[PDB]
């Protein structure tokens, strides 16, 4: 509307595919599950105080 | 009573972690000091006797304390004196060779100042002979033995002190 130069609005799923799902582009949680990262309970109970 | 592997296993058991490499170092190092140890052990048992009879040869000869009224007058208080610069002599030896003076205030440095205080022993006359020990075995082995078993000589001047 007369005040901005136009910027790239909208991508294409084969562009957003291209840039996004690189590897070093990439998340970890993008198409399956992560399970949670808890250390080892016989750890835990090993230590010298709860 | 424990050497450096000995406090170093007892300090990761109270953690109850595994022997990091900061305790890996820590054993190194004494496995690295270990043959000086060694050979100085060998050195000062050796010539037991004779830094015994120097040490009083430096300070306590001569002086008052060997005179009439000295706490090292009589042959009952000379033998005495003697056997007490031998206990002195072979802790200090020991606490050379585990590398951890608990041996010296676990067995030496218990009752110590209690003991000279109810006998009358003069405690400063006494460091000055353990002084004059520290300086004849330091001349003995060597500048880094003799260091190292004058950390211990030191251990003992300041726990009697
Ligand atoms: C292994 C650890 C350990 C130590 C060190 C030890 C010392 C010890 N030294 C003693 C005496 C003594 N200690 C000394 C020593 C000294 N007086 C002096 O004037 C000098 C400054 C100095 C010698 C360098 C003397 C003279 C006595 C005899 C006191 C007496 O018979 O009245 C006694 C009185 C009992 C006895 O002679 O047998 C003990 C228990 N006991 C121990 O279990």
């Amino acid at each position: 509307g007369e005040d901005t130069v136009p910027y790239e609005r909208y991508l294409t799923p084969g562009g957003y595919s291209l840039r996004q799902t690189r590897p070093g582009a990439l998340r970890e949680d993008v198409g399956v599950k992560v399970k949670v990262e808890k250390t080892a309970r016989f750890i835990e109970l090993g230590t010298s105080s709860t | 009573m424990q050497d450096a592997i000995t406090s170093v296993i007892n300090s990761a058991d109270v953690q109850g972690k595994y022997l990091d490499g900061s305790a890996m170092d820590k054993l190194k190092a004494y496995f690295t000091t270990g043959a000086l140890r060694v050979r100085a052990a060998s050195t000062i048992s050796a010539n037991a006797a004779a830094i015994v009879k120097e040490a009083v040869a430096k300070s306590l000869l001569y002086s008052d304390v060997t005179r009439p009224g000295g706490n090292m007058y009589t042959t009952r208080r000379y033998a005495a004196c003697i056997r007490d610069l031998d206990y002195y002599l072979r802790y200090a030896t020991y606490a050379m060779l585990a590398g951890d003076p608990s041996i010296l205030d676990e067995r030496v440095l218990n009752g110590l100042k209690e003991t000279y205080n109810s006998l009358g022993v003069p405690v400063g006359s006494t460091v000055q002979a353990i002084q004059a020990m520290k300086e004849v075995t330091a001349g003995l082995v060597g500048a880094d033995a003799g260091r190292e078993m004058g950390v211990y000589f030191d251990y003992i001047c300041s726990g009697l002190s």
